RNA sequence: AGAGCACUGAUAGGGCUAGGGGGCCCACCAGCCUACCAAACCCUGUCAAACUCCGAAGGGUCCCAGGUGGAGCCUGGGAG
RNA sequence: UCGCCUCCUAAAAGGUAACGGAGGCGCCCAAAGGUCCCCUCAGGCGGGACGGAAAUCCGCCGGAGAGCGCAAGGGUAGAAGGGGGCCUGACUGCGAGGCCUGCAAGCCGAGCAGGGGCGAAAGCCGGGCCUAGUGAACCGGUGGUCCCGUGUGGAAGGGC
RNA sequence: UCCCCCGUGCCCAUAGCGGCGUGGAACCACCCGUUCCCAUUCCGAACACGGAAGUGAAACGCGCCAGCGCCGAUGGUACUGGGCGGGCGACCGCCUGGGAGAGUAGGUCGGUGCGGGGG
């Protein structure tokens, strides 16, 4: 290795989820759920 | 009448005899050398060499040629033999 | 491992409706990704000691692998760049590595960025290399707050497959790449 | 300019390739033998040409001082005149185009030629033009 | 700087220079001598 | 980009220019002066089967076979860009050993 | 030497064009014309001891052949 | 100004003078030394958070216009240029043959033995890309040495 | 003996640049995966191993063009040995040998040897 590896899990997407995950922390919410459809995404205004 | 005094440009350096010593058909013996010069402008060929100074030095006995690689440079060789 | 979400939204998607749109008569000829490489426009953190390091142990939870730093040549005095051996951060991801950072480009770390109408339609080379600018970096999630100090930002060059100008341009509205038209 | 400092001198061997052809022009000055024409008679030869005709023609002048003059004050003999003291001259043979210019008819040109042909020292021969190109 | 180094368990020298400014303070490398064969050799 | 070349032809002679493609390897033994090839080892020109490291080996051992009929003796490698680690070394490590 | 502009620098005219000069948009801070000064680049025509993409007549050296000339070589005495 | 280095004057072998025209040296490098391996510039166009004509990046064009410590010239990416590793051959004893040249010098150098470094091996290594960075001889200090050492034995001094 | 492909060597741009078509049976490259040897001042980008899902798009080799680039005569000229003449002057002229430079027509998108594989 040398460096953490990809353990993978879940990014808590604020909505409802997304898996996807790798990265390193893995348990990580964030807020808004971001593409999940919160604003941009099918238009909505 | 009582004028200046001085410049800066009469310094010189003293000759280095850069030149081709053996030539394109001569006789050469071994150790020879055959191209004191200032780089790499003849590049040594068959049973020449150089060391330190680009100084064109017979390996082996023979008669020295000349064989123009237009691009790779200029070649000072050796013939052996005879 | 080898399997991820735009990973299979490439292929799975991608690729064929570039093709319906356009033409191509080989399969080496769609717009694939080849790299992603990031540069740190830094220069300041070059003075002191206690900060200017910490600038790759997080870009390591963007992609895994650790950075890398790199230096100049030319003696420009105009900032303490003596002879030249200043500061360079870059890091370079291919395979899943230059995926996962994809799936977490346009997905998480996008919402968050002052007046967000999308992607710059402009900053085109013509070649597949458009180009943008990171001003802050809290926008990727792993960039939290409890472990960090101030400003880092870095621009991102993205290298095709592409030939034409208008080309990865559509690669693009596929992947997640909005635009202002 | 830019340059650097001074040059030797050049014994103008082979009266020849300091010479040409009427270019970009109608009639044109031409050398007879050789010299070293200085940044002084050239505007002297150009203004007295302006000034035959006023609001009028276009007066090409093919020379340029390229080269130093060197002289020394009054002195003895060390060093090398610094000199310059009348500027610059340039490298002149015969058949060479001096001048040539357009505009005019002869009548209001074969003077403004011959005007600034006595502004040398040496002799001059008006060229027509002679569509001989190559 | 001048600079001569002698032998290990035996005095003998040869020739060199050291630069001291640039840090260089010590100077120990190997050598080939003309008694024995071969061996560590020092400074002063 | 090659070096190597020249730098045999500074010494001797005998080139031994190895050429390895992604599945296949041939290793000739090449003098210049006169300038023409000699022994023509080779697997993917011959006949031996597709393992790569291990099928260097054997051709490895033909030119010997091969050459020491021939009045060769003198080594005299010639690496290409490659780098002398594996069926370049297992090409060679079978020829003196042949 | 000569000649040439492909490197180093120098130069007249024209051209298109980075910058600035006049004049509006009179100011988001950019823009268009321009008998204006100006480099990048091109054509026209050039300058050069310390420029050469080229290049002589001649010059030096080895081999062969003519060449016996107060030729040439070696050793030593003597000088000027 | 006096010694040494680079270009022209140097009239195409070498060399050439002038209180001619222009510039440098009296340093330096334990890595700037050797071996094995990886890589190849400046500049331009166009995109790129800083900065901004010029910061690290990226795509294209880019044959040498960059770099090679310092002046200049020759050379050179088919490396002498930029990184890494292992090393001390900036060894000892010799050294054919040669450039230059009045003497003294200065300079290059294959070949062998003792021993070693690098590399799988071919092979390379007797300092640095080179051309400047230096001082006959006399006198004296320091360390070794089968040496000489005054009637003899030590010693004193000398010698290599 | 010939043609294609591969390794390579020479003559050194009548090989180069750019564009255009072809080639995938074998050839070689792209390509799959980094478990092991090896490795990146991050990274299988490159070096490297294991290999058959895909392809000739890239890169590469082969044929056509002549825009750039290069090669380039004959002719004549500058110049110059050597002998000679004219002007005080800057310079010029004659004869016998040598003979350029650039510019013209023209040529050019290479030629060839060895081995190996496939025709
Ligand atoms: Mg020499
Ligand atoms: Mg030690
Ligand atoms: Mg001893
Ligand atoms: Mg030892
Ligand atoms: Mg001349
Ligand atoms: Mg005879
Ligand atoms: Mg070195
Ligand atoms: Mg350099
Ligand atoms: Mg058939």
């Amino acid at each position: 290795g040398i460096h953490p590896k990809l353990v993978p899990a879940r990014i808590i997407c604020g909505c409802g989820n997304v898996i996807e995950t790798y990265s390193t922390k893995p348990e990580i919410y964030v807020e808004v759920c971001s593409k999940c459809h919160p604003f941009y995404t099918g238009q909505q205004r | 009448k009582k004028g200046l005094g001085s410049t800066r440009n009469g310094r010189d350096s003293q000759a280095k005899r850069l030149g081709v010593k053996r030539y394109e058909g001569q006789v050469v013996r071994a150790g020879n050398i055959l191209v004191r010069q200032r780089g790499t402008r003849f590049k040594p060929g068959k049973n020449v060499g150089m060391g330190r100074d680009f100084t064109l030095f017979a390996l082996v006995d023979g008669v020295v040629e000349f064989q123009d690689r237009g691009r790779l440079g200029r070649y000072v060789h050796v013939r052996p033999l005879a | 491992p080898l399997d991820l979400a735009l990973k299979r939204k490439y292929y799975e998607e991608v690729r064929p409706e570039l093709i319906r749109r356009f033409g191509y008569q080989n399969v080496w000829e769609v717009p694939r990704l080849e790299k992603v490489v990031i540069n740190q426009g830094l220069g300041e953190a070059k003075e002191d000691a206690r900060i200017l390091e910490k600038a790759a142990q997080e870009l390591a939870l963007i992609t895994g692998q650790k950075p890398a730093v790199t230096r100049a040549k030319k003696s420009i005095s105009n900032f303490k760049l003596r002879k030249g051996m200043p500061i360079g951060l870059r890091v370079t991801l291919r395979r899943d590595r230059m995926w996962i950072f994809l799936e977490k480009l346009l997905n998480v770390a996008l919402p968050r960025i002052r007046d967000f109408r999308g992607l710059n339609p402009n900053s085109f080379d013509g070649r597949g290399n458009y180009n943008l600018g990171l001003r802050e970096q809290l926008i990727f999630p792993e960039i939290t707050y409890d472990m960090v100090d101030a400003l880092r930002g870095m621009d991102i060059a993205v290298v095709t497959t592409a030939e034409t100008d208008e080309e990865a341009r559509a690669l693009l509205e596929l992947l997640g790449f909005p635009f202002r038209k | 300019r830019m340059k650097y400092r001074k040059q030797q001198r050049g014994r103008l061997k082979g009266a020849t390739k300091g010479g040409d052809y009427v270019a970009f022009g109608d009639f044109g000055l031409v050398a007879l033998e050789p010299a070293w024409i200085t940044a002084q008679q050239i505007e002297a030869a150009r203004v007295a040409m302006v000034r035959h005709f006023r609001r009028g023609g276009k007066i090409f002048i093919r020379i340029f001082p390229d080269k130093p003059y060197t002289k020394k004050p009054l002195e003895v003999r060390m060093g090398k005149g610094k000199g310059n003291v009348e500027g610059y001259v340039a490298v002149v043979k015969p058949g060479r185009v001096m001048f040539e210019v357009a505009g005019v008819t002869e009548e209001q040109a074969m003077e403004a030629l011959r005007i600034a042909g006595h502004k040398l020292p040496i002799k001059t021969k008006i060229v027509r033009r002679d569509a001989y190109d190559e | 700087l001048l600079l001569e180094c002698t032998e290990c368990k035996r005095r003998n020298y040869a020739t060199e220079k050291n630069k001291r400014n640039t840090p260089n303070k010590l100077e120990l490398r190997k050598y080939c001598p003309w008694c024995r064969k071969h061996t560590v050799h020092r400074e002063v | 980009k090659f070096r190597v070349r020249n730098r045999i032809k500074r010494t001797g002679r005998l080139r031994l220019s190895v050429f390895r493609s992604l599945k296949h390897i041939y290793a000739q033994i090449i003098d210049d002066e006169k300038g023409v090839t000699l022994v023509s080892a080779s697997s993917l020109a011959l006949k031996l089967k597709g393992n790569k490291t291990e099928v260097a080996r054997q051709v490895g051992r033909a030119l010997a076979e091969k050459a020491l009929a021939l009045g060769i003796k003198q080594v005299a490698f010639d690496r290409g860009p490659y780098k002398y680690h594996g069926r370049v070394k297992a090409l060679a490590e079978g020829a003196r050993e042949g």
